[PDB]
């Protein structure tokens, strides 16, 4: 009798667990939707200490001697893992204070400074030179929409940022196509710290 | 000061 | 005596699967490894029947009324999302015929035709231009590398898939640095079925 | 006849 009811539970409650897995899976990318981005996140943040916390218990209540040493590497692996995230993102957001610093999908943020205030956008493939487009004074660099921009008051450097490294990039070309519009190249001349 |  | 051992081989299996989600959930991105996106597309492809099957044992064997409606709910709620990624999958590869258009991360491809053959990438942000910048023989669009091109045989048009529909560009902006260096510039001018 | 990179 009472059997049957806790398998109720237990079925039930890993139904949720399973369809949410399904769809931050599934639709947790900043390309698709903010939303089941964060909540993604959320569950990153909760599945660490779970998978720690879970191996830990099989470590006290092992099945033999091979489960106990399986459990304590498995235990390890979270620990480290967690370690090594919280490091490239710390580092990453005090190069650049962006919040995309924290986004494990990517490991490259590209700076750009529009007139008194920093633009960020993370970069698809590292580079070592960055193309810029200003057409009827809006701007787009690296193919990516980046606002509004005047060619005439374009950056002389840019800047790439990673986990351990800061490149500078310093423009090089400069071609006006009208008042308002034109194409400049930048390249990379120095590392940082 | 920083947007993203 | 058997209550604690079925404790533990339970808890050793829930151990193993969380590391494992742990990892395709930070790791199984293409900018990251494409080892780790392999596994997280098996997982994915596994999830969605797991999911139906869980929420049709809870809906046969319910806690209440109102776990076995939200047991239907949440099977019709896997079953429409299968259907949704297998018919946007299908569509954007009968457009393009690249595997890129089975990575739920990404609804957009862009076609560039290198000689005799097709290079496909997917596309960050969509837009109404694409441009182009080749140098010392090196062709790289969009921000992203895309291989060796001479540039004097750079494409005339250059088509962008969606699930839907299908973009043309053609070349309008031609300028030519130096022997085997140029930048051009791509705009759309129709549309596909 | 198509390279996906
Ligand atoms: C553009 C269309 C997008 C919407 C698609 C979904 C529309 C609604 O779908 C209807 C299908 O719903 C089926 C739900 O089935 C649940 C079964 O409920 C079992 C409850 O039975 C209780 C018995 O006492
Ligand atoms: C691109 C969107 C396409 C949406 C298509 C929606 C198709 C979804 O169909 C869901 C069908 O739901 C049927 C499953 O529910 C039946 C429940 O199982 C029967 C048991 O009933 C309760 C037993 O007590």
């Amino acid at each position: 009798d009472e059997v049957l009811r806790l398998v109720k539970d237990w079925n039930f409650t890993w139904s949720v667990v399973f369809l949410l897995i399904t769809i931050v899976l599934q639709y947790g990318y900043p390309s698709r939707s903010m939303f089941v981005y964060v909540i993604k996140m959320f569950v990153l943040w909760l599945l660490w200490p779970a998978s720690m916390a879970l191996s830990i218990f099989c470590a006290v209540y092992p099945i033999d001697l091979a489960s106990q040493i399986i459990s304590g590497i498995l235990a390890a692996t979270s620990c480290a893992m967690w370690i090594s995230y919280f490091v490239q993102s710390i580092r990453l957001f005090m190069r650049t204070g962006s919040w995309w610093s924290f986004n494990p999908e990517s490991n490259c943020l590209l700076n750009v400074p529009i007139g008194g205030t920093t633009v960020v956008r993370p970069l698809v493939e590292d580079s070592t030179s960055v193309t810029a487009v200003v057409t009827d004074g809006y701007l787009k660099m690296a193919g990516m929409h980046f606002g509004a921009c005047d060619f005439q008051r374009l950056p002389s450097e840019v800047t790439v940022a990673k986990p351990n490294v800061l490149i500078a990039l310093k423009m090089i070309k400069r071609q006006a196509y009208g008042t308002n519009s034109g194409v400049a190249i930048y390249h990379r001349y120095k590392a940082g710290n | 000061a920083a947007a993203a």
